């Protein structure tokens, strides 16, 4: 049972503790934190969500902190380094005078108005990208890996990624969803170089598929998605005493097989050469599949069959009667499994499925193609939010000081109390740049009023300090740039848990 | 022991109030609660976190218990009821510190128990109707997160508010009443904000069918089918006969058949709208579209359900028997005064309008946002809620906490006349209702005896009322705390639940009160 200022300041203490060379590791200029183990193992890593496991977490909040970095990790994966960065600092900045000035809420207001303001000043700074050119995409995405710091294979992850991901751009809520990654499927193939690595229409399944699965090469030929309902019916209508015995075996067997006869023949009108039986898989059913002159196939993942629903881009029916192309297996369908290094690998190709084509990887070894491989996971992430988001705003404190002035000006506009937190916002902001001056081995105060007189004239457009070369810089000219939505989402999740922490006032059991 | 529980049991009060007044009401605030070990849990309202905490004392856990006594009469007063018995032991503790006997005071206490519900008895309204429950819109205008409902501030809650006040729903087989009983209003974005509009009929979130069905049907009975028909799987049910390989499978054909005949069945005795809870096969929907009937299938079970409980006689939704489909007695009618799939939030969804025999309205609010839809629905659940208590209860008080400084003032004066102790005895019961504006003033970062006090001095005589806010008290806020009247900001109980939550912290007191001694060996 601990509350109050204390947990209040225990909070930025638990919080702010984390960040300190958290921030350092900001950047491809990166000060790895080292972690030893009691057990004694070394751990050299700017990563935080490597460092938030590892380290031992002093204080729930810490526990809480874990939850949105882990929540930016599960929400993006990019910038999760930097979604703790501004939750301490709001808190750490302003928290204590204003709770001495007493108030949660007036901060806790002022985190949103603080919030959209950014937002706001980030669409006009946020400038949209060409996703119609890939390389006016792919050069964010060279700078997205070079921020991954791998441009030697994830160069190519740039473009399987964007090509791929220009492919898995497409989904439908009504509203219309940008990318979808739950389509976008990856292989992971020994053999082959991740150069020659492609990717096709539809979902390739290497996921289920490393050795025969479906047949080898089905071409037209339909691969029959069963959600029925398929179950071999032990009377004929009815379902009657499991078979423990002989009379079972005959009896039942009469009622069963014509029954899987009564399904798989009306799986046969459809043109499957392989049927891959995901619901209803059972002795008899898939055994009248050859029967019914189609390879059958067992005991599958719907995850692949959803996969495979967006690869030939069917939908999967539980219809006992009608069971068709249009119901499964859409399209003209290509099924190829072909063994690319040592394994047999089912490629449907032949989409009918928006865009949606699906990524082959193959490396030279599954290691070669894995540096690829998290890049191009990062590409993904990285070309979906210039998907989500086709402003492209330029990275560091081109970004950072034009949003401050703003709220100064915005806190000096409403001159309430809540010109405290934005201005301790509007100040929380520029720990990036001055944690790039930081990182540089530059003096930041200077650079900072430098970037300042970057904001007083320029307003800081296309300028921050340019980590890297720690130094004033075009970040238009630079190249320097990053999708306002994981700009906007990592910084907006920044601002989550600093309402969080000081909305809670008592930590008890 | 003794004084020293008697402190422990305060200071189990003490430090329980504590939290629940953090976490009291929507400026109450969430609160890491460790819920074994290390599962510690942020919420809020104590009555929910006090039954994930873990008491230190029994005088603690029977106070949990008397929230959660009060919990299960409304979670409302529970974290109150708590603060107040905390306020209440400390108040006369003191006393019983001082010369004052631990019987001879709490007669003082429930006795003004008595008094101050007397005048929470005689302080009521009967129309919390169009100066609503703390107002009419701004119930939901408060719980409005206001983003493209915000323009529609009063648009959308003097529109849900006055659908939630009474509109015309059918409840099952339309008993009338107001429809917070069940909503099938509904929201769905699409088109713009302001066109979210409340609508004349059932909202559903369904499967309109195709194939040749008519898209509007006007005056149609309804088959609302907690079923699925598909098609009964069978080989041989009807003409056994080898002919041509077409008659093989026009042996297997007759599971449709029996279907398409007892489909037109159903239709021959009555529908032309079908509302299917599951699927349909493409032959089902056919028989109903060849048989000229509308048939909706895979619709929305909760809306189906409160359609086919409204819907009028006794319904496959209603009804478990499948025959693979059975023809109607036309007691398996269901019933819309005119049935029609409209656009509505740029979605063609069928909108059942009242009942062929019975009435009914729902809304779907048009927004641009799901966001919206995730909103109004709060707003909803709150006017729902407030408006219900408005609905099975039109006695309610002006005002939640204009009620505090009068009544310590009605006690005052009723303290003053009864001398004695138990003059004070009502002082100090009078004392414990001064939290109120506290925690709330608290918890919303304000001055609470700036208010409390400035309440204090809103009177001529002491009553809660819009019409004298000078010389007598009403309403209340929470964001800046101060009174309100009705329709302004302004407050108001249920007259049900304070005096319960009163009932409760004076008699859990008293009986904490009661002991001085915990002994073990």
């Amino acid at each position: 049972r601990e509350s109050g200022r204390k947990v209040q300041s225990g909070n930025i203490n638990a919080a702010k503790t984390i960040a300190d060379i958290i921030r350092t590791c900001l950047g491809p200029k990166s000060m790895m934190k080292m972690l030893l183990d009691p057990m004694g193992g070394i751990v050299m890593t700017n990563d935080g969500n490597a460092i938030l496991r590892e380290i031992q977490v002093q204080h729930p909040a810490a526990k809480s902190m874990i939850e949105i970095s882990r929540t930016q990790d599960e929400e993006v994966g990019d910038g999760t380094t930097s979604v703790i960065i501004l939750a301490g600092e709001m808190l750490s900045v302003a928290e204590h005078f204003l709770e001495q000035q007493m108030h949660p809420t007036v901060v806790i207001s002022a985190y949103r108005k603080a919030l959209d303001d950014m937002i706001s000043t980030l669409k006009k700074i946020s400038i949209p990208v060409d996703i119609s050119d890939s390389d006016m995409m792919l050069n964010i995405i060279n700078s997205s890996i070079t921020t991954k710091a791998i441009s030697r294979w994830s160069s190519l992850a740039c473009n399987i990624a964007l090509d791929a991901v220009k492919m898995v751009q497409f989904e439908e809520n009504g509203r219309k969803e940008i990318d979808i990654k739950k389509y976008a499927r990856v292989e992971k193939i020994p053999g082959g170089i991740i150069e020659d690595s492609c990717v096709l229409r539809g979902v390739m399944i290497n996921k289920d598929v490393t050795h025969p699965r479906m047949r080898r090469y089905i071409k037209n030929p339909r691969i029959v998605l069963l959600d029925s309902s398929l179950e071999y019916k032990k009377g004929e209508s009815q379902t009657d005493i499991e078979i423990t015995r002989e009379e079972d075996f005959t009896r039942i067997l009469q009622m069963e097989e014509e029954y899987i006869q009564q399904l798989c023949e009306d799986i046969i009108q459809l043109k499957p050469d392989v049927v891959i039986t995901e619901k209803g898989i059972s002795d008899l059913a898939q055994h009248y599949l050859m029967r019914a002159n189609i390879t059958a196939i067992r005991r599958v993942r719907k995850t692949d069959n959803n996969r495979i629903a967006r690869a030939c881009g069917a939908r999967i029916v539980s219809r006992p009667e009608e069971l068709r192309e249009d119901d499964v297996g859409t399209g003209a369908g290509l099924l190829e499994i072909k063994k690319i290094g040592d394994e047999y690998f089912t490629f449907i190709t032949d989409c009918k499925d928006p865009k949606a084509c699906t990524i082959l990887l193959r490396g030279a070894s599954k290691e070669i193609l894995s540096e690829v491989e998290r890049n191009l996971q990062d590409a993904m992430q990285v070309c979906r939010n210039v998907l989500l988001d086709p402003q492209l705003v330029p990275g560091g404190g081109a970004s950072e000081m034009a949003v401050a002035h703003a709220l100064t000006e915005k806190s000096k506009a409403m001159t309430g109390v809540e010109q405290w937190p934005y201005r301790a916002v509007a100040q929380a902001l520029e720990v990036i740049p001055r944690t790039l001056i930081q990182n540089c081995g530059a003096s930041t105060i200077r650079l900072l009023t430098s970037l300042r007189a970057k904001h007083t004239q320029e307003n800081c457009e296309t300028w921050g300090v340019n980590g890297e070369t720690g130094t004033l810089v075009d970040m238009k000219e630079l190249g320097i740039w990053e999708p306002l939505a994981v700009k906007l989402q990592t910084y907006k999740t920044a601002v989550e848990t600093a309402v969080l922490l000081l909305r809670i006032d008592d930590i008890v059991s | 022991t003794g004084e020293t529980i008697r402190s422990q049991n305060v200071m189990a009060a003490a430090s329980i109030a504590n939290i629940v007044k953090s976490s009291l009401g929507p400026v109450g605030l969430d609160k890491m609660l460790v819920d074994d070990i290390g599962d510690v849990t942020i919420t809020n309202d104590g009555a929910t976190i006090l039954k994930l905490l873990e008491v230190e004392h029994p005088a603690a856990k029977v106070l949990c218990e008397l929230a959660d006594l009060q919990d299960k009469e409304v979670g409302d007063g529970t974290t109150s009821v708590v603060i107040i018995a905390a306020e209440l032991l400390k108040n006369a503790d003191e006393l019983v510190k001082q010369k004052i006997h631990p019987t001879s005071v709490i007669s003082g206490y429930r006795l003004a128990c008595k008094e101050a519900v007397r005048y929470i008895n005689e302080n009521l309204i009967v129309n919390t109707d169009e100066l609503g429950r703390d107002c009419l819109i701004n119930a939901a205008k408060t719980s409005m997160s206001s983003k493209i409902i915000g323009i529609n501030g009063d648009f959308f809650a003097n529109m849900v508010v006055d659908a939630v006040l009474a509109i015309k729903y059918t409840d099952i087989r339309g008993q009338p009443r107001y429809p917070v009983n069940s909503v099938n209003i509904l929201k769905a974005h699409g088109r713009s904000q302001m066109e979210s509009m409340l609508i004349s009929g059932y909202a559903l979130n369904c499967v309109v069918g195709s194939q040749g069905m008519p898209k509007r049907i006007v005056n149609a009975k309804i088959a609302c089918l907690d079923f699925s028909l598909q098609k009964t799987k069978m080989k041989l049910g009807v003409q056994v006969v080898i002919t041509d390989p077409e008659k093989l499978d026009q042996i297997r054909q007759r599971e449709s058949d029996i279907t398409k005949e007892r489909i037109q069945k159903i239709l021959a005795t009555g529908a032309n709208v079908i509302l299917t809870t599951g699927g349909i096969d493409d032959m089902c929907l056919k028989y109903f579209v060849e048989a000229g009937a509308m048939a909706v299938r895979r619709v929305l079970k909760r809306d189906l359900k409160r359609i086919a409980k409204a819907s009028g006689a006794t319904i496959l939704s209603t009804l478990a028997n499948l025959e693979g489909e059975e023809t109607f007695e036309a007691a398996m009618l269901g019933q819309a005064e005119e049935v029609v799939q409209e656009r509505i939030c740029d979605d063609e969804l069928i909108l059942i309008k009242n009942t062929k025999a019975r009435t009914s309205a729902s809304i779907i609010l048009r927004g641009a946002n799901d966001f919206m839809c995730d909103e109004m629905e709060r707003s909803l659940h709150d006017a729902l809620c407030v408006v219900k208590r408005v609905l099975e209860s039109k006695s309610v008080v002006p005002g939640g906490g204009a009620v505090e400084a009068a009544l310590s003032i009605y006690l005052e004066n009723y303290a003053t006349s009864m001398g004695s102790r138990e003059q004070l005895a009502i002082a100090e019961f009078a004392r414990s209702l001064l939290v109120i504006p506290n925690t709330l003033a608290v918890n919303a970062a304000q001055d609470s005896t700036d208010l409390v006090a400035k309440l204090r001095a809103f009177h001529n005589e002491a009553q809660v009322n819009p019409e004298r806010k000078n010389l007598k008290w009403i309403g209340l806020d929470l964001s800046n705390g101060k009174p309100r009247d009705n329709k302004q900001a302004g407050v108001f109980e249920p007259t049900i639940v304070k005096v319960k939550s009163l009932k409760f912290a004076t008699e859990a007191a008293i009986t904490i009160l009661r002991i001085d001694d915990l002994i073990k060996l």
